[PDB]
């Protein structure tokens, strides 16, 4: 028996390579790893905490553009929407 | 791109063929057309590959071990074998067989005569190969010579692609055992390509394809053709491709 | 030939050496047999059989890969006139221009060889050495593959002080008489510096212009063309394109050397 | 075994850069323009250095400036400046 | 980098030296350099055609040259904002070379991913020596690939057998397919023949692959055991 | 994604290249033994071979067995890898 | 003109792409054009690209994205594994047929979808393959079981009569070590370009 | 007449060494196909004929490599020229007493 982290499960329809069985492949995989990105102003979602809560840390903080990975304008709109939400009861 | 080599006294050959063994038409069929066709096929196969740069013999040696790309091997084998055959044929570029060659023959075949050896070769040609093929008199790392038949594009050089007997038909027990031994030897090689060492050299190639004889000799009389070829061949060339 | 070959007994098989010899003999006579292979590029053939400046075409230059300039983002705009267009995120060097500059360069190489000048082939990149040495051999010339110690011409007496100088005929015979210690210590400056990577040895170019020596260089799409006397626009990164240009230059210089020898004989 | 300085300069130039010594000796005539004493504050102390700046020129439009420096006395610095000047000869229109 | 005066004015500088008497003897190169002068004219030269397309760079379409109504049915009666800006940088910046064939190439390899796996030698043989009649696909020096298809499509377009480009492309593709099938059949039958006549292949491709995998697996296993031991402790 | 180009630097180098070696065998054995002794009371014979193995490991010295050229590559390749504009 | 020659020439022939050379996601078909050298050309570091390629590379094949980058290095990876997968598939000799009732696309504005197979197989389904021993009914191929089975450069679904405990349970997650034989039933190809093989474990 | 450098490598860093290497390289190239099957001059010894103070360890190692490979050519197939080129780079018992005892 062995743990899941040290054995790459090649998918069903995929191609593989001799290298793909190796430790080095697994390491490489480990190294290399939404509605707001889709193209709709986040300021529609200010009555939708469920969706806005995805762009928020466990405590309640808004996530940084480095983390969330948004367009700057779109990020600022999202932030605005979140702030509106918490001004209201909902969220 | 692989193109056919210019033979000596080419115009004369075109006019006549070869004095005894092949007609003007029959020589054209075997060489001036068939060889060209083969070369074209080889070029088509190996146009953009790394094989384009290499000579036919070197291509064959590269390819021999690979099961896929057997077509390339076949073509390369044919091209080389056919030009060897033509070289053997050619009148000039009278010559007798060498003394050394005769001594080697004597050593090999239990002290028999050259005529006897020829007769044994023609018998082998008659019996062994059905359809197409080649008839070589080869020399190996043990200085003695021996007769080697191949069934279409089998090379005399590399023993796993000798193509020496047909398993399409039924085979003997001894033949099977020999095959098994060869396979074992191949497995023992232990390389990534998996290619054995072999130092077999052809001394007298003969072309048992229908591209040589069928025009002149008809569908039968292949044996007769072979005999004629043996009688009248370039001996100087043979002598040259004999000594170490 | 092969005086130490111990041949095996007639009853015994071939020895290893004897077998090798037999293989060699086969290779010489009947291996290259079945066909002949026209229209194909052998790398070595550009060094040992380069074409004359006349017979070079745009097509040959393109095949060599001379047209492939550095990159769109690594552009020295000083080189703008030489470049044809951009494609595959790479500036492509106008090759008619390249040809004309090469011819001009080739002619000057020939001229200095004819006059009996010291031609120096400078090529610091990895693969360039062998071809550079061949070129240097071809004209009775010189080369540098291992790095150019800054100040070989400007500070010649310190650097190139303890190496042997020679005397030479109107032909190229050593005429071995003793050079005086005053006669030896003078600098021996090249009459043509020809570089294969001017961007990598700026320094060499700078003393050449200080030391008052005309210079030839393979100017890529990132190199400053004003830094030497006779720039050849082209692909300095690929090894084969450089060799092709270099080999051509060597051939041009070789011709001029031959002409000089002929006129000496006359 | 053991003007003279100018001749020595000319000889040295001839070795280093293939220049005609006789021309350097005769036709070129030099002139010091600036002759500083100059210093550097080193850990050992203030280290003085003689700085010269010496125009040399054949009086037919061929002229060169040169500067030179020596910790040892100014004669050496002037020699160096002269050397530099002859290395940098220049045809003015 | 400033334009260096001193790399190309070498003979002038030496001529001055010679005149002076600083140089007693003339260099070997001096006469040669006099005969063959350097360029010394390091200009930015403008370009008026894109060579690949044959588009004109320099020209401007006028208001009088556009008489008919625009998309959204408005007549151009004035120069626009872009027609007033001095477009000199376009004359000097080198042209982006565009080909119709590039798009076809892109399409082909999208349609046929496994054609990418067929290795391609990029080291050119003499480009001048070739002479391909694209009446057919199979040329001699050239192999069979997507390129050959595309060349055939272009030939068809030129000749106007298929006036439409797409149809010509399809035709070329269909020509290619048959050839590919023939090639595939050739190799298999050659292999069969070899098997029949007692040829012996020591290492088949699949066997080779398995062997290659095996070494990697062995390497992995020892490492994996060590990692498990590490984790345990 | 957001690329981040650095300015021209004097010298690209890491100040402490880690050459992440494998952990020591003897230490591991000692940890295992410790873990075993957490269970099974003080010194029961379930960990009879483990102690012996530890002893064998730590007989000559307390540890059994006793650098990455990374900033030899950065230094080498900085000038290449720069997007520094021409001279 | 020069432009025409450039358009024709072998670098223009390689269709450009900026797909990742390192793609850790699911690989169903080749991403990049494989590019080989000859041995001679490798020996003097020439691949028919803009620049020389490092002498550290001793493999004849590679893959690339950019001829030259801002970093002053060609973006390449020295590997051509995809050709070997194709060759393995050819060797296996299981002809790909569309399981859906449709005509073979090779017979008879632009559609970017994969035309039939991507060109890994131009084999036709109707042939048999004779040998000395006889006409091969069942295609025998060695492969490795992962937990699915890796069979000659392709992962394949597997079926059996009874699940063998002796081989499996002795080494539960080291089944990859032991190579088992397989009987490949058929190969179907889905819309995404994945080859969905189906094998059967032999013992 | 013309005064001119002897070696074609003159302008390079260590010209003599480079020249020496070139001859060996040429020989290797010539007899590159000849099949292959110790007392070489020291670094200091090599310096006196070679570069002198400009001789580097890496250069010496390269030279050794060049010589060794050439030497390895099967003695039967070797040439006279090769051997000539390589020629350059070459270069009390205790007992018992009268009474059978060993003093020490
Ligand atoms: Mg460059
Ligand atoms: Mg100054
Ligand atoms: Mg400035």
């Amino acid at each position: 028996k062995i743990d899941q982290s040290l054995s790459k499960k090649l998918p069903k329809g995929t191609i593989y390579d001799p290298f793909d069985f190796s430790m080095g492949r697994i390491h490489l995989d480990r190294k290399y790893q939404d509605i707001m990105k889709s193209g709709a102003n986040p300021l529609e979602f200010y009555a939708r905490p469920r969706i806005l809560s995805r762009y928020v840390t466990s405590t309640g903080r808004i996530q940084h553009r480095d983390i969330t990975g948004l367009s700057a304008k779109n990020q600022r709109r999202l932030s605005k929407a979140i702030r509106r939400c918490q001004a209201i009861g909902l969220m | 791109i692989h193109v056919v080599p210019k033979l000596p006294n080419s115009k004369a050959l075109l006019q006549n063929g070869v004095p005894n063994i092949l007609s003007s038409s029959g020589f054209k069929t075997v060489w001036f057309d068939y060889q060209r066709y083969l070369c074209d096929k080889l070029t088509l196969a190996t146009a953009g590959q790394s094989l384009e740069s290499y000579y036919p013999f070197h291509i064959l040696l590269k390819t021999a071990g690979n099961p896929l790309q057997s077509n390339i091997f076949n073509l390369a084998s044919s091209i080389h074998n056919n030009h060897l055959f033509v070289e053997n044929i050619l009148p000039s570029a009278k010559t007798e067989p060498s003394r050394l060659f005769l001594s080697k023959i004597k050593d090999s075949f239990n002290g028999s005569d050259w005529e006897v050896v020829k007769e044994e070769m023609i018998y082998r040609a008659e019996n062994e190969v059905l359809g197409q093929g080649w008839l070589f008199l080869v020399e190996n790392n043990e200085k003695k010579l021996f007769i080697l038949t191949s069934n279409n594009n089998g090379t005399p050089y590399y023993f796993p692609r000798n193509q020496s007997f047909d398993l399409n038909s039924a085979i003997s027990i001894d033949e099977f055992a020999t095959l098994k031994q060869m396979k074992e030897l191949i497995g023992k090689s232990t390389k990534l390509n998996g290619k054995v060492q072999d130092w077999t050299m052809p001394i007298i190639c003969v072309n048992l394809w229908d591209h040589a004889y069928l025009h002149d000799y008809g569908v039968g009389n292949r044996s007769k053709y072979v005999k004629n070829v043996l009688d009248n061949l370039n001996w100087s060339v043979v002598n040259n491709r004999i000594f170490s | 030939p092969y005086p130490n070959l111990i041949p095996s007994a007639n009853d015994k098989p071939y020895s290893s050496q004897e077998l090798f010899l037999r293989q060699l003999n086969h290779s010489m006579r009947t291996a290259k047999l079945g066909a002949t292979i026209s229209k194909v590029y052998y790398p070595h053939k550009d060094i040992f059989y380069p074409p004359l400046p006349e017979n070079i075409t745009v097509e040959s230059l393109m095949s060599a890969g001379v047209h492939l300039g550095q990159s769109t983002s690594l552009w020295r705009s000083s080189t703008q006139s030489y470049i044809y267009g951009e494609y595959k995120g790479i500036h492509i060097i106008d090759l008619n221009q390249t040809l004309s500059y090469l011819k001009r360069a080739a002619k000057v190489v020939e001229g200095v060889s004819e006059s009996g000048g010291i031609i120096l082939f400078l090529g610091t990149r990895q693969g360039q050495k062998r071809g550079l040495e061949e070129a240097a051999k071809k004209t009775h010339g010189y080369y540098v593959s291992t790095r150019w110690i800054p100040g070989t011409l400007t500070n010649s007496t310190e650097i190139s002080g303890i190496w042997e100088k020679q005397e030479i005929d109107s032909n190229d015979n050593p005429t071995e008489r003793a050079l005086s210690p005053n006669e030896t210590s003078k600098q021996v400056k090249p009459d043509l510096l020809v570089v294969l990577n001017p961007t990598e040895n700026r320094n060499a170019l700078l003393e050449a212009i200080k030391s008052r020596v005309p210079t030839i260089a393979i100017i890529d799409t990132d190199s400053e063309p004003s830094l030497v006397t006779y720039p050849i626009p082209g692909n300095d990164d690929s090894l084969r394109s450089v060799n092709f240009l270099l080999g051509v230059l060597a051939r041009a210089g070789q011709r001029g050397l031959q002409n000089r020898l002929a006129r000496n004989n006359e | 075994l053991p003007k003279s300085k100018s001749a020595d300069v000319a000889a040295g130039l001839h070795k280093q850069t293939g220049v005609d010594p006789d021309y350097i000796t005769r036709k070129l005539t030099m002139k010091p323009l600036v002759m500083k004493r100059v210093s550097n504050q080193t850990g050992k102390g203030k280290i003085a250095s003689f700085y010269a700046l010496v125009v040399v020129g054949d009086k037919n439009g061929m002229v060169g400036l040169g500067e030179g420096k020596s910790r040892e006395e100014m004669s050496k610095a002037i020699f160096k400046a002269h050397w530099d000047a002859v290395r940098n000869l220049k045809e003015i229109p | 980098m400033k334009i260096q005066t001193n790399a190309v004015n070498v003979l002038q500088r030496t001529s001055a030296y010679l005149k002076s008497g600083l140089l007693k003897e003339t260099p070997a190169w001096y006469n040669v350099v006099a005969s063959i002068p350097p360029s010394t004219k390091f200009t930015r030269e403008p370009r008026f055609k894109n060579p690949s397309n044959g588009h004109i760079i320099g020209k401007l379409v006028d208001v009088t040259e556009q008489p008919h109504a625009n998309n959204k049915g408005l007549y151009k009666t004035r120069p626009n904002s872009s027609d007033k800006r001095v477009g000199v940088k376009r004359l000097y910046r080198p042209p982006k070379l565009t080909y119709v064939e590039d798009r076809l190439r892109s399409l082909f390899y999208k349609q046929h991913p496994w054609e990418l796996s067929r290795p391609k030698i990029l080291v050119e043989n003499e480009i001048g020596d070739e002479n391909y009649d694209w009446s057919h696909m199979l040329q001699i020096g050239r192999p069979l690939d997507g390129e050959s298809v595309i060349q055939r499509t272009m030939y068809l377009i030129k000749t106007k057998q298929y006036g439409d480009m797409v149809e010509a492309y399809d035709h070329a593709r269909y020509e290619f397919y048959a050839l590919r099938m023939q090639e595939e059949t050739e190799q298999q039958v050659a292999l069969e023949e070899a098997e029949m006549f007692g040829s012996l292949f020591g290492v088949s491709a699949i066997e080779h692959g398995i062997q290659k995998e095996q070494e990697v697996l062995d390497v992995w296993e020892k490492k994996v055991v060590e990692e498990t031991e590490l984790m345990a402790a | 994604p957001p690329v981040y180009r650095l300015p021209p630097l004097p010298r690209l180098k890491v100040k402490k290249p880690i050459i992440r070696q494998e952990a020591n065998k003897c230490l591991v054995l000692m940890s295992n033994l410790l873990q075993c002794w957490s269970s099974y009371g003080h010194m029961s014979p379930k960990c009879a071979g483990l102690v012996t193995e530890l002893k064998s490991c730590t007989s000559e010295s307390a540890l059994g067995k006793r650098k990455s050229n990374i900033n030899y590559h950065a230094a080498r390749l900085y000038d290449r890898i720069n997007g520094k504009p021409h001279d | 003109t020069l432009a025409e020659l450039l358009g024709r020439s072998r670098i223009a022939q390689v269709a450009n792409n900026h797909k990742p050379l390192t793609y850790t996601g699911k690989k169903f078909h080749p991403t990049h054009q494989i590019i080989e050298t000859k041995p001679s050309t490798l020996y003097r570091q020439e691949w028919g690209l803009k620049s020389a390629i490092p002498s550290k590379i001793k493999s004849r094949y590679l893959v690339y994205n950019d001829l030259d980058t801002l970093e002053r290095i060609t973006t390449f990876e020295p590997r051509g594994g995809t050709q070997w997968n194709r060759l393995r598939f050819q060797e296996m000799g299981v002809p790909i047929v569309s399981n859906i009732g449709r005509q073979n696309p090779f017979f008879k504005k632009f559609n970017t979808e994969i035309i039939g197979t991507g060109g890994l197989s131009y084999s036709l389904p109707g042939k048999l393959k004779n040998s000395p021993n006889g006409v091969i009914q069942r295609t025998v191929v060695p492969g490795r079981i992962l937990n699915l089975a890796a069979i000659g450069g392709f992962v394949a679904d597997v079926v059996f009569f009874q699940s063998p405990p002796s081989s499996f349970n002795s080494m539960g997650d080291f089944i990859r070590m032991k190579t088992f034989l397989f009987e490949i039933l058929e190969a179907s190809m889905e819309k995404n370009g994945s080859v969905s093989m189906h094998a059967r474990l032999l013992e | 007449r013309r005064i001119v450098p002897k070696l074609a490598t003159f302008y390079s860093a260590n010209p003599n060494h480079e020249d020496r290497i070139n001859r060996l390289e040429r020989l290797l190239r010539k007899y590159i196909k000849l099949p292959s099957q110790a007392p070489w001059i020291s670094f200091d010894e090599y310096a006196l004929i070679g570069g002198g103070t400009k001789l580097k360890p890496t250069q010496y190692t390269q030279l050794l490599y060049m010589l060794n490979k050439l030497h390895n050519i099967d003695p039967q197939l070797t040439n006279d020229e090769i051997t000539s080129e390589l020629s350059q780079y070459y270069k009390k018992i205790k007992t018992l007493d009268e009474f059978g005892r060993s003093i020490a």
